[PDB]
């Protein structure tokens, strides 16, 4: 008895690498995708075996490629971080930029908004983790990284925000960092990585950290305990990590494919590699981004051949 | 230093008046650009 992921088709409308993905909770039919075509596309999905119906909107407004994006829990806003040293707040309905976040001195590589949609963090290549309001006002400048800042995430609270507002960042100085944004200071120094950390994500409950990069080492930490847990070998470079909303699964985006691990019981669930037409094996597109759906049954994957490939969990004999 | 021997010029003139004599020290500095000749976790 297995739980099988099946290729459900393709979503194509981009001109560049699909570098980020974000799903919705208010409307589980909405997918926001940030790409290297300097545009974000929002899709309303009609799930058929080969094709997916309507491609709703395009968000042209970023001068250089759009790196990261996130939706809100209702699905009404968009938050895009670009290489034009700026961020933007869109309306997924009309495409209206409600605000331009201008402050960084280099390419903004990641963005995430908190639970109540009121605090917007941003990490860039100028080793600066800035914290903004929703009105475009920078109220914090969290420096500390001595190399690039590849990813900044807000950790999901479990005690209903009991005065603890924490964010986790992954530097290319081979370190993970945990910040407390109540006084704006460093709260934890996660050391252990041997190469450049490409991504990081906090588990649904808010006590686990998964950081991987070029070494291929998906390292798991315990943030509530602030102690190193362990390390899973993902061999090749891992570009994006994500924790399943319901299950205890960890899907990583490796330069070969998409490796889905389990944490209880401990085994590699799957290794997702889609068929490519007319390419060498050192020329095959890899996963640069991935987003989990609202129920843990759908896995969206933003690739480097400009195509968002999707998988869905079944149950086998 | 030596930039004092190269660039600043000092002159002292004792000006004689009706009450007493005074000391005039003029010190002029000219422009020097016109000089032709296992994983561990720490917590705080």
């Amino acid at each position: 008895s297995n739980e099988v992921l099946v290729l459900r088709g393709t979503l194509e409308g981009h001109n560049g690498w699909v570098t980020s993905l974000a799903t919705s909770a208010g409307q589980p039919n909405l997918l926001l995708s940030a790409s290297r075509d300097k545009t974000l596309i929002s899709w309303k999905l009609t799930g058929d075996d080969q094709k997916f119906g309507v491609p709703v909107r395009s968000f042209k407004g970023h001068s250089h490629i759009v790196q990261d994006c996130t939706l809100t829990a209702d699905g009404a806003y968009a938050l895009s971080a670009s290489w034009d040293k700026t961020l933007r707040l869109w309306d997924v309905a009309t495409g209206e930029t409600y605000q331009r976040f201008v402050g960084h001195k280099s390419d903004v590589m990641s963005v995430d908004i908190d639970k109540k949609a009121s605090m917007i963090i941003s990490g860039s290549r100028d080793k600066t983790i800035k914290v903004w309001t929703i009105k475009g006002q920078c109220l914090a400048t969290l420096l500390g990284h001595n190399d690039w800042v590849s990813q900044v995430r807000v950790v999901p609270n479990e005690k209903a925000d009991d005065d603890s507002v924490t964010i986790i960042s992954a530097g290319n100085d081979k370190m993970v960092k945990a910040w407390n944004l109540n006084q704006f200071q460093i709260e934890a120094d996660f050391i252990g990585h041997n190469s450049n950390i490409n991504t990081l994500t906090a588990s649904p409950d808010g006590t686990l950290i998964a950081s991987a990069g070029k070494d291929g080492e998906i390292m798991l930490w315990n943030l509530a305990a602030k102690k190193a847990m362990y390390t899973l070998s993902a061999q090749d470079e891992v570009f994006s990590l994500a924790f399943s909303p319901n299950r205890y699964w960890l899907a990583a985006a490796t330069a070969t494919g998409i490796k889905v691990f389990s944490l209880d019981p401990q085994y590699l669930v799957d290794d997702l590699r889609p068929e490519f037409a007319g390419y060498s094996k050192a020329a095959e597109p890899h996963a640069v981004s991935l987003a989990w759906s609202a129920d843990g049954q759908t896995l969206f994957a933003g690739y480097t051949d400009n195509v968002i490939r999707v998988w869905q969990v079944m149950t086998a004999n | 230093g030596q930039p004092v021997n190269d660039f600043i010029d000092t002159a002292t003139r004792h000006v004689l008046m009706r009450q007493g004599v005074l000391g005039i020290k003029v010190k002029i500095m000219r422009d020097p650009a016109k000089s032709r000749t296992a994983p561990s976790v720490k917590d705080y």
